[PDB]
RNA sequence: GGUUGGCCUCGGAUAGCCGGUCCCCCGCCGGGGUCCGGUGCGGAGUGCCCUUCGUCCUGGGAAACGGGGCGCGGCCGGAGAGGCGGCCGCCCCCUCGCCCGUCACGCACCGCACGUUCGUGGGGAACCUGGCGCUAAACCAUUCGUAGACGACCUGCUUC
RNA sequence: UGGGCCACUUUUGGUAAGCAGAACUGGCGCUGCGGGAUGAACCGAACGCCGGGUUAAGGCGCCCGAUGCCGACGCUCAUCA
């Protein structure tokens, strides 16, 4: 495929969808992640704190200016996970890192877009419902992100923005089936054709 | 978006160049021309409404005037200042009857 | 909500496995994870299948559980199920399926030029239903 | 028929698809399964392979070659092959014609796109 | 056009790059002529993975192709005009070819000899 | 007037974890994801159709800057389409997340 | 140097979802409750939309309320990276294209690869060609001392 | 050559030691290769230059070849797993 992947983070398990994207993206496959504060986390929201707290301390001591660069935003989080699992050292791990774009809510270059979902990593397949898990937006707040209340009235104009869009394509959507009532004489030799061999059921 | 008034004055384009003595001042020249021709005035006023509905933040660029001070700096001092207190569209008319 | 149950008789399909899309009746349940099961009328001799493969559907047989295979038959036969399923939407839009993956190149030419002139007459109304709706001047 | 050398004659009907008499290799085709009863047609005798072969002209008398053969470019479609091609699809343009809309679909171009694959495709 | 070998097998070579010696890239005193590194702790000498490659028999060429020139023949060095006619009768695996300090006179006369003799010289124009 | 290839993808060399044998090289083609289904492909011809800067001659076409590395389909790599294949002259490693044709050559269907 | 059709978008739940409708309430569209359907999702991404051999005679059907003109002019929407999308008036043509038929033709290049797109691709100089536009700064040198190891930095230099 | 060292098991001194001293076999030294991320000695296997096939030990989320099996049955929530 020569187009764009584009991947909705929310619902998504941090590691099991890097994992999906770092191997996507080595394959060429130009891949976008978006709304990547809703990418999930397995376990309660405390011990994921403490993890990237426990990152956060990990600092180059003579020098922090060179040392671990702790980004804050889950965007740049996420990006990191999939660094982590590409040859980033290697001509080829840079061509691939540079592949992948990573954004927080939805950029208005693709909220005008259909985004792909990739079941293997969702939560809801992946986790037992008993179970605990952290937002990637919540735990980036509380450890340095700025901008989770700015998103939130963005995110939330865009999904008004998007029930209008979707309000019109169920009014497209009754019209064509109400055409297809109108239009029936004159299409039942063709719809026929396309019954016999398995479309329209 | 940033809007400036027309007649700014020349301590103010002093800051604008590094070596005054040796410009000829153009600063700015064929931005006050839109501030007079019909044209730009629909630009001007579709700009400021731009603002007003787009913006949260908005902020008044101020210069101080150099020709009452005792130093021999001729060059004005430019910075933003961030008008608080309002919604923004009544913060926006509050700046543009200060401009000029 | 839950409106279909793993009970004695109940009709299961097969959706993966030796006897994948093959219809199945549940004569009994042992250990919340195999079920002995029992396709008399559908080519699926007695044995016990895991409740992973099936997919449970709204057809239900009254006969006792661990019943022999002559009871589990007359109970099929009677009521006959190959007829309300197959017949049912479920299955007639699995056979839909299967007749779309055994369509020829000649039928996909076919298909594809019925195709294009049924959206052509689609198309063309809605357009006519979208001007003959516009035309609304009321206060 | 297919030939004594293994290659297999086949036809566009010309007026269809522009493939006319001319040889293919099994090998490089793909059957599809679409078949007219062309029983009871008659293939000429002399369609062998030796009729089939590529001629040549080059070069008669001359060794090193500064004046080119400025002739010859245009392959000529011989009085001959017109006819034994007007024989045959002749007798098999009706064949065709029989069957609802065979003539759409030889005039058309096998091709794949960004959707279905080869190893699923039944031909 | 030139003089066909009798027969042209195709020349099969187990290795065409040069066996450079050992950190001869990291000098200029170590020149690229292989010596065998006998050291207690060299890597090449233990034969270690991704290292210069030590030569050995197993590289050897074919019977049949060994010393045979890209274009089916085999060398041999004439020094004037005797020396050409012992490769009257071989004629077809051998070629002769001029030793660089025959004068421009007298490489001009094996020259003509071996065009006669339909013997194949490696260097035929090297003294125009 | 058609793409008459299938687009497979040029994923790396048949390798160990620290040894790699640039002899072969894996495919991966699209839309098959089981070894069950690359028996369709299993001696179809591949091409790495690449350009340089030279103009080189083509086969029935003016001299121009496209040029091909030809090769096969071998066999199945593991559970999971993943086609090996073997080219006449092993692949350049900068061809590797790039594309590869299968031609639908020689045919069995 | 790549590539070898597009998908222009609800929010989401997962011990539940989706669609449609009759009555209430929100300055003749939206929100509630009834009712009706579908749910191994068919209003289906296991999906949908385009579909290319080209023309000339020649009818039947779809349409006739139409298309295509980088043709013009205007309006509207989009700010999270809007770099975009949509709607009207004028002018050119023709019933052309879409399905099924009639009719014959085209280099039919004598079995053969890198063919077929994006694409009038990106980047750098250069010629000719018309129309509309503009005529600047930076650094050095010199001053300053709010500065300073040197660089750097803050300053001034024909007019009221 | 007459400095050896290590591992299984047996074993002496010592609280013990990557300590000191013995027995047997194997190895490293003298030895590269696959695996244990890394490693003289562990596991597999010992080596002329190559092509095809298949394995060992070990593995098959991604780095990184291979489970992208509709793998089977359980157990387990850890605010230092
Ligand atoms: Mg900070
Ligand atoms: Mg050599
Ligand atoms: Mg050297
Ligand atoms: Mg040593
Ligand atoms: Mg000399
Ligand atoms: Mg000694
Ligand atoms: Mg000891
Ligand atoms: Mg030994
Ligand atoms: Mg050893
Ligand atoms: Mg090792
Ligand atoms: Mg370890
Ligand atoms: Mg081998
Ligand atoms: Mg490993
Ligand atoms: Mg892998």
């Amino acid at each position: 495929e020569v187009q764009v992947l584009v991947l909705d983070g929310r619902g998504h398990l941090l590691g099991r969808l890097a994992a999906i994207v770092a191997k996507q993206v080595l394959l060429g496959r130009k891949v976008v992640v978006v709304r990547c504060e809703g990418i999930n986390i397995s376990g309660n929201f405390y011990r994921n704190k403490l993890k990237y707290l426990a990152f956060l301390r990990k600092r180059m001591n003579t020098n922090p200016s060179r040392g671990p660069y702790h980004f804050r935003a889950p965007s740049r989080i996420f990006w990191r996970t999939v660094r982590g699992m590409l040859p980033h050292k290697t001509k080829r791990g840079q061509a691939a890192l540079d592949r992948l774009k990573v954004f927080d809510g939805i950029p208005p270059p693709y909220d005008k877009k259909k985004r792909m979902v990739v079941p293997a990593a969702l939560k809801v397949v992946r986790l037992k419902p008993t179970r605990k898990f952290a937002y990637l937006g919540r735990l980036a707040h509380e450890v340095g992100w700025k901008y989770q209340a700015v998103t939130a009235t963005l995110e939330e104009k865009r999904k008004e923005k998007a029930k209008i869009h979707y309000r019109k394509k169920k009014q497209l959507m009754r019209l064509r089936k109400q055409a297809e009532k109108n239009v029936e004489k004159k299409i039942d030799k063709y719809t026929e054709v396309l019954k016999t061999h398995g479309l329209l059921v | 978006k940033t809007v400036f008034a027309e007649h700014i004055s020349d301590e103010c384009k002093r800051r604008f160049y590094k070596n005054w003595h040796k410009s000829k001042k153009k600063a700015f020249t064929k931005y006050c021309k839109k501030w007079q021709d019909e044209d730009g005035k629909k630009q001007l006023e579709k700009d400021f409404s731009s603002m007003k509905k787009y913006c949260q933040v908005i902020r008044v660029i101020a210069h101080t005037q150099m020709r009452l001070l005792p130093l021999r700096q001729k060059k004005a001092h430019l910075m933003e200042i961030q008008v608080n207190g309002g919604t923004v569209a009544e913060k926006l008319d509050w700046a543009r009857e200060r401009l000029e | 909500v839950f409106r279909r149950f793993v009970e004695v008789g109940r009709v299961a399909y097969v959706s993966f496995g030796p006897h994948a899309g093959k219809l199945v009746a549940i004569v009994d349940v042992i250990d919340q994870n195999r079920a002995l099961v029992d396709g008399p009328c559908t080519q699926v001799r007695r044995q016990a299948m895991p409740f992973k493969c099936m997919q449970l559907t709204d057809f239900i047989l009254k006969f006792p559980h661990s019943a022999h295979q002559k009871y589990v038959r007359q109970a099929w036969q009677k009521a006959d199920i190959n007829t309300k399923w197959a017949a049912t939407r479920w299955a007639k839009k699995i056979e839909a399926r299967e007749r779309k993956a055994k369509m020829t190149d000649f039928d996909r030419f076919k298909v594809m030029k019925a195709k294009k002139m049924r959206n052509r007459i689609i198309k063309n109304e809605v357009k006519k239903l979208q001007k003959a709706a516009l035309l609304k001047a009321s206060p | 028929k297919q030939l004594a050398s293994g290659l297999l004659l086949v036809t566009g009907p010309l007026v269809l698809n522009r493939v006319p008499l001319r040889r293919t290799h099994q090998k490089f085709v793909i059957a599809t399964s679409t078949k007219i009863d062309i029983s009871n047609v008659k293939i000429p005798k002399h369609l062998t392979d030796a009729y089939f072969k590529k001629k040549k002209l080059r070069k008669p008398r001359h060794q090193e070659g500064e004046i080119f053969d400025t002739e010859k470019e245009k392959y000529e479609i011989t009085e001959q092959r017109k006819i034994d091609q007007k024989a045959v699809d002749s007798q098999i343009l009706p064949k065709i014609k029989a069957i609802p809309q065979l003539q759409g679909y030889l005039r058309s171009v096998f091709a794949l796109t960004n959707g279905i694959y080869p190893h699923k495709l039944v031909f | 056009a030139a003089l066909r070998p009798l027969v042209k097998p195709k020349i099969v070579k187990k290795r065409t790059k040069k066996f450079i010696r050992h950190q001869s890239d990291r000098y200029v005193k170590i020149k690229r002529n292989w010596r065998k590194p006998r050291g207690i702790d060299n890597r090449v000498r233990r034969r270690f993975k991704g290292q210069i490659l030590m030569p050995n028999i197993g590289y050897g060429s074919n019977k049949k192709t060994k010393h045979m020139l890209p274009s089916g023949f085999r060398k041999f060095l004439v020094h004037n005009v005797k020396e050409l006619e012992v490769l009257l009768m071989c004629n077809k695996s051998y070629c002769a070819e001029i030793a660089h300090n025959v004068s421009s006179k007298n490489r001009k006369a094996i020259v003509e000899r071996a065009a006669q003799l339909a013997i194949r010289v490696t260097n035929p124009n090297a003294r125009l | 007037s058609g793409r008459l290839w299938s687009k497979a993808i040029f994923a790396g060399y048949k390798r160990g974890l620290r040894n790699q044998r640039e002899h072969t090289a894996l495919l991966k083609i699209e839309g098959v994801y089981a070894r069950d289904e690359t028996e369709f492909y299993l001696g179809k011809r591949c091409a790495y159709v690449y350009k340089a800067k030279n103009n080189t001659v083509t086969p029935g076409g003016k001299p121009n800057k496209t040029r091909v590395i030809w090769g096969k389909v071998t066999r199945a790599h593991g559970n999971s389409g993943m086609v090996r294949a073997k080219f006449r002259s092993n692949l350049p490693a900068k061809a590797i997340g790039h594309r590869i044709r299968v031609m639908l050559y020689p045919s069995r269907i």
